């Protein structure tokens, strides 16, 4: 067995190779840390070195679902609780009092231009102005008279959301001649987004859909783009989609793609939340 | 066949049992019965080394993981559509690497099963068969039924014999009945059974001592025969063992961790099967059997007969050798140049035409010295040879009487007439334990015909037995003045380094003794006292050219070298002396007193470092006091030792620890061979007992061959050693990133498949190149390993290659991950806590340190590129830990480049890195992406780090020998 | 720029650089 109070405990003066291993160590870590240090010098604090990796962005939504599906009853208030939570918790950072004048943010167009420049990325200038953003825009969607956002009469309301990524600038489809399906008032300086089923029985059936997006045009006004950094541009108000389904059947799961079009915006098979979105929607009662 | 007489047996085979058998009828019964090879297996074990080398070892773990990979595959194709194999390459790799492995070993397996039959049909046995009235060498296998064989103590017996003459002659069985002990034999049966009378001796049966004549009954598999670890090894078996254990438990540790993070069942299996596969090293196996085969490659290069190849790892690691006199050390082939009689040291005349006339041919005591000389030899000579010089004659028998033979045929006479002309009524054969050898003679001339018992042997025990010494044909009492006077000329005959024989006879009186007497080889009835001395007879004994070199670099290797042998104290001296087994200016107890002119009594033995130990006073010596010699001395030389003393000597040197090797070639050594860690026995002068019992034989005699085989066993340890170090470093960089993954919920740096890719890249093949490697230039000027302490895995090596090595390779692991991330967008601050967010499927926000939002599969994309370059550093500080795992204790500057199966290995495993990662289409099946070139040099400082941290440490090695680092860091 | 770069002939020259190193490993041997 392990001996011990006649000699040591399997050795004399133990703090031999503790003290060795204490300093290799300690050499080691700073070592690693100033290789880390030395790394971060060279990656640029204003825009990342590599964004190949962040391949047109994906559209997400407010109510944030764990299961890809939304179901829920108007009988009980509890039952779509979970989802008006989600979505109010992150509307609240649009409400008009969070977003002041005087040099924290802007007053900004009423109607879709082109993408603002705001400098070079580097430091010459300070922290970069803001666009604003209203709920106005959201039109009934948002909860200005009753902050249900649907879900107690109406089938839910979602809302539609593009992932930011630094300096970029999308730009809307050219060639509106065809651009596959046609769209109504075709322009510049939106980016258009279509709700629609996936399958033969749910491009039909599905009711009909009313885009409460900004300036009677279904899509993302682009004079908020490009987004400018977290460093350059904090309390960033993203531009917002609002979608609507008025009228359509009940209890039965209804599969619904979001697409959003555009020369700049990617499709991958293997990443389905890329540049669009499936969504499983039932109303029980 | 036992019952019956020696007439009726040799009869009924139609054979003269007096003379023998002529060619005319050898050769057709030959032909009727075939050669007597006793049967072997039917054909061998076939095609079934492939198969059990290709299932068993330390790949059975890999065959459960490819099949549990493959039906993890099978189950994902069974339930809901998830085209992602991820399983059906893995499958397909790991059998890939199982069966090439399996394929690999079993090749260097035949390349040395090759050698080794070819080593075994190299030495044949052989037998002193009697064809029309003479001895000659035939080999064994060819023996018939129905010849006349002689059995010489020491020997192997051919066949079945029926013995018709014996004298004293003992057979070991050991194999029949079971009782090692010797068995004494006759000529007259003595039970009905044949499995127990004493006429009878069994096929495959050694007769220890004395020598029979007798008649073979049965050759061939119709015979009664025909019908009825090591070191090394137990300590990879105790390594594989507790290598499994720490594998096995980090395994199931991980799965249990995986549940509770809940990847998945199907996750969590192909996690914990790439765990266990690469936290064992399956490359042991193969890279032991690799050099093995080197091994027997290197012994066959020089004509080295290796019986069990691991044999030589502990001939590596010995520490003692105890070697014999002659037939080893010396060439065995002696010849007569000095004699001694009537108070004279006489010098031989080996010349034809006698120029010189040293000595007088005619005088009546040189008469009677030739004739005993002539008459107790039992050495014969060949077939055909009375048209070659006697000198160049070949002889068959022991050297000793073989030379005693030549010198009386060149001076006396016809030795073979001489032997016919006087009747032999008696033999005692000669023994190691006896040391004389005896015979009585009648006498041809009838005047007085009076028996003569002709002794010779040990000069000293015939002067115990002997009372009277002829002085110019008188007969004289021994007086104190001519002991002294034949003492001094012992020693001038010693100081020579010559082998000397005593000579005695005796006549026995008519009175007591009748013509019509019996004799017996039992009962002593003689009159072995009060003999009548007669001379000594020197022989000049040639060490071998390799000798002395061969001893001068065993011993600057740390071997002590021990000289045990059963000639005389002076003669063994000068032996030594001229070998250099004492060096010049070392100096004996015996020695001490002469220079000092003081009695040995009043000398303190602590100023000598050589001893010449007798024999004799080795049998009131104990344990302990052996132990104190063999620890006061540094270069002992034992003389006059029987073999149950070379057994005693034997043991107490093991009783100390040390590893101890003997080498001999008589009977004699037998029990030292037999009872030591390696034997090794000498190939043409040595008998077949010795080289049976031995580990080692030396076909070509010569010495020098012991220093090589010692430089083979420490490169096979070495080899090893350096094995098992480098491929125990990658352990610790794929756990540790699971660990801090799970300790700081940090994205997860590296994948089981990236796990697996490492383990089948890194540690497979570089582990059997370093076997490849060469040795060093202090293998020969190291001290041996010490077996208890110097272990082949030690707490040193572990430290070495997990918590120094193990360590900076996954740091440099680390680093190459982090700068991926902080590369796309993930600065190492913000990175803590953020797996639970990373790993989720449905939260496609996540934000990151300059606020772009990522999907899952986009972020997933950017984790699986950093699992690649996880893999790609990994490679790149292997580079490094293979090249400091080249050499131990020199630079690698100093040891050079020379090895081409390393830099092989290295950009093997550099184009799989490569061409794992380039390779289009390979994102959707290993899950493994490009990275860019900037990226390929993120583990380059560590490599140069690691490069020069052992550089520097093998540095500190070389300049400060035992210091601290040797202590503590030096594995 | 997010428009990839690296590749497509990362793709090639870290095919033709494997290549490469697979010859010289495979042909040292030999010679
Ligand atoms: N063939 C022999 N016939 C008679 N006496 C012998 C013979 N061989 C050796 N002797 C004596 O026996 C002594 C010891 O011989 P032994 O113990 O059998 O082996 P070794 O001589 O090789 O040490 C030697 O000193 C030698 O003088
Ligand atoms: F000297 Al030996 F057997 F040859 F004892």
């Amino acid at each position: 067995s392990e001996k011990k109070e006649f000699l040591g405990r399997t050795g004399g003066s133990w703090f031999k190779i503790l003290l060795f291993y204490v300093i290799f160590y300690g050499c080691l870590a700073g070592i690693f840390i100033g290789t880390i240090q030395v790394m971060l010098l060279t990656i640029s604090e204003f825009k990342p070195t590599y964004q190949d990796r962040v391949a047109p962005p994906g559209l997400t939504q407010i109510p944030q679902i764990q299961k890809t599906e939304i179901s829920f009853r108007p009988n009980d208030p509890k039952s779509y609780e979970a989802y008006v939570l989600n979505i109010v918790r992150f509307l609240e950072k649009y409400k008009d009092s969070a977003q002041r004048d005087d040099m924290i943010f802007e007053d900004c167009g009423d109607v879709p231009s082109e993408p603002k420049e705001r400098g070079d990325f580097n430091h010459e200038r300070g922290e970069r102005k803001v666009c604003r953003f209203k709920l106005e825009w959201l039109g009934n969607c948002s909860g200005l008279n009753d902050e249900t956002y649907g879900y107690k009469e109406g089938k839910p309301c979602i809302i539609i959301k593009l992932n930011r990524v630094l300096g970029f600038k999308p730009k809307p489809p050219k060639n509106e001649s065809l651009e596959t399906y046609p769209v109504m008032k075709y322009n510049p300086n939106v980016l258009p987004v279509q709700c629609t089923g996936k399958r033969d029985e749910d491009k039909d059936k599905v009711g009909n859909v009313e885009y409460f997006g900004l300036g009677n045009s279904p899509g993302f006004p682009l004079q908020y783009y490009p987004y400018y950094g977290k460093l350059l541009q904090p309390k960033y108000l993203q531009p917002l989609l609002a979608v609507q389904f008025t009228n359509l059947t009940m209890d039965t799961e209804i599969r619904i793609e979001c697409k959003a079009y555009g020369e700049n915006i990617g499709y991958s098979e293997k990443d389905r939340f890329q540049g669009r979105f499936d969504v499983k929607i039932e109303v029980k009662s | 066949e036992h019952k019956m007489s020696v007439e009726e047996v040799c009869r009924k085979y139609n054979t003269d049992c007096v003379q023998g058998l002529t060619h005319s009828k050898a050769q057709e019964i030959l032909a009727r019965d075939g050669p007597n090879a006793l049967t072997p297996p039917p054909t061998t074990p076939e095609w079934v080394k492939f198969c059990r080398q290709l299932f068993g070892g330390f790949s059975i773990l890999l065959w459960i993981g490819a099949i549990l990979c493959f039906l993890a595959y099978g189950i994902q194709a069974g339930t809901e559509d998830d085209p992602s194999g991820d399983n059906l390459y893995l499958g397909i790799v790991l059998a890939a690497v199982v069966i090439i492995t399996g394929c690999f070993s079993y090749y260097q397996e035949a390349k040395s099963s090759k050698i080794m039959e070819s080593f075994k049909n190299m030495v044949p046995q052989q037998a002193l068969v009697i064809r029309e009235g003479e001895k000659m060498q035939v080999n064994a296998e060819e023996v018939v039924v129905g010849d006349l064989v002689e059995i010489k103590g020491g020997d192997r017996v051919p066949a079945d014999l029926r013995i018709i003459s014996a004298h004293g002659c003992k057979v070991d069985n050991s194999s029949l009945t079971g009782e090692s002990e010797p068995q004494t034999r006759s000529p007259d049966c003595t039970h009905d059974n044949p499995l127990e009378t004493r006429n009878i001796t069994f096929f495959s049966t050694n007769c220890v001592e004395g020598t029979a004549r007798g008649v073979v009954v049965a050759t061939g598999d119709r015979t009664v025969m025909g019908r009825i670890k090591t070191p090394i090894a137990i300590e990879i078996e105790h390594f594989i063992q507790l290598i499994t254990g720490v594998a096995v438990f980090l395994g199931v540790s991980f799965f249990i961790l995986s549940l509770i993070l809940g990847y998945t069942w199907l996750e969590a299996v192909i996690f914990l099967i790439g765990i266990i596969v690469a936290n064992v090293p399956e490359g042991l196996l193969a890279t032991v059997t690799v050099c093995l085969t080197l091994t027997a490659k290197r012994m066959a290069r020089k004509n080295c007969l290796v019986k069990n190849l691991e044999a030589v790892e502990t001939l590596g690691s010995t520490s003692t050798i105890c070697s014999d006199k002659t037939g080893t050390l010396t060439q065995n082939r002696m010849t007569v140049a000095h004699m001694w009689f009537d108070n004279q040291i006489h010098e031989a005349d080996t010349t034809e035409d006698q120029s010189g006339t040293s000595f007088d041919k005619s005088s009546h005591t040189w008469v009677a010295l030739s004739h005993i000389a002539g008459l107790c030899n039992r050495a014969v000579f060949k077939g055909g040879q009375d048209n070659i010089p006697v000198l160049k004659r070949d002889v068959a028998g022991d050297a000793s009487e073989s030379a005693l033979l030549k010198c009386i045929e060149l001076s006396s006479g016809s030795v073979k007439l001489m032997r016919e002309r006087n009747k032999k009524v008696a033999e005692i054969p000669f023994n190691s334990t006896n040391k004389y050898q005896l015979s009585i003679h009648e006498t041809e001339d009838p005047n007085d015909n009076r028996y003569l018992l002709v002794m010779k042997g040990a000069p000293e025990r015939i002067l115990d037995r002997c009372s009277t010494i002829l002085l110019q044909g008188k007969e004289q009492p021994l007086d104190e003045e001519m002991k002294e006077a034949f003492q001094n000329a012992y020693l001038e005959l010693g100081g020579l380094g010559e082998r000397v024989l005593g000579f005695c006879h005796y006549y026995l009186p008519e009175e007591q003794f009748p013509k019509g007497f019996a004799f017996d080889c039992d009962d002593v009835n003689f009159t072995t006292d009060n003999l009548c001395f007669v001379g000594l007879m020197s022989m000049i004994d040639p060490p071998r050219a390799a000798v002395p070199d061969a001893v001068g670099k065993c011993r600057s290797a740390g071997i002590k070298v021990i000289m045990v042998t059963g000639d005389h104290p002076i003669t063994a001296k000068a032996i030594a002396k001229g070998v250099g087994i004492i060096s010049e200016g070392n100096e004996t107890v015996e020695d001490i007193a002469a220079r000092l002119n003081i009695p040995v009594s009043q000398v303190n033995p602590r100023d000598a470092k050589a001893c010449v130990i007798h024999g004799t006073d080795l049998k009131d010596f104990t344990s302990e006091q052996i132990d104190e010699i063999l620890q006061n001395h540094t270069e002992i030389v034992f003389a006059r030792t029987s073999p149950q003393q070379k057994l005693i000597i034997v043991e107490g040197c093991q009783r100390q620890g040390a590893i101890v090797a003997v080498t001999g070639d008589g009977v004699n050594d037998s029990p030292a061979l037999k009872k030591a860690d390696i034997g090794v026995a000498m190939g043409i002068a040595g008998s077949d007992v010795s080289k049976q019992a031995a580990d080692m034989i030396l076909l070509d005699d010569n010495f020098a061959s012991i220093v090589t085989g010692v430089e083979e066993g420490r490169l096979i340890f070495d080899n090893l050693k350096k094995s098992i170090a480098y491929t125990l470093t990658s352990n610790i960089p794929e756990i540790t990133p699971f660990l801090l993954f799970i300790m700081a919920n940090i994205p997860l740096p590296l994948g089981t498949i990236t796990i697996l890719c490492i383990d089948l890249g890194t540690d497979m093949v570089p582990a059997i190149s370093l076997a490849y490697e060469a040795a060093e230039s202090d293998i020969m000027k190291r001290q041996p390993r010490n077996p208890r302490t110097d272990k082949l895995v030690n707490e040193r090596l572990i430290s070495m290659a997990y918590g120094q090595i193990g360590m900076i390779q996954a740091l440099g692991g680390f680093f190459s991950y982090f700068v991926i991330l902080a590369e796309n967008g993930f600065l190492p601050g913000n990175l803590v806590g953020i797996r639970l967010n990373w790993d989720d499927r449905t939260v496609n926000d996540l934000e990151d340190s300059y606020g772009q939002q990522w999907t899952y599969e986009q972020r997933k994309v950017v984790e699986f590129t950093c699992h690649t370059a996880f893999f790609v550093s990994i490679v790149v500080v292997q580079w490094a830990d293979l090249i400091i795992c080249k050499t131990r204790r020199n630079s690698v500057f100093q040891q050079g480049m020379k090895n081409k199966i390393l830099i092989f290995g290295l950009f093997e495993e550099t184009a799989l890195a490569a061409f794992l990662s380039y390779c289009p289409g390979m994102d959707v099946a290993l899950r493994m992406y490009p990275l860019k070139p900037s990226w390929w040099f993120c583990a380059f400082p560590y490599s140069f780090l690691i490069f020069v941290y052992d550089e520097i440490r093998k540095l500190i090695l070389r300049r400060n020998p035992g210091g601290w680092v040797e202590k503590e860091t030096y594995y | 720029d997010p428009f990839h770069y690296d590749y497509q002939t990362l793709r090639i020259g870290g095919l033709v650089f494997a290549v490469v190193l697979f010859s010289v490993g495979i042909l040292l041997i030999l010679s």
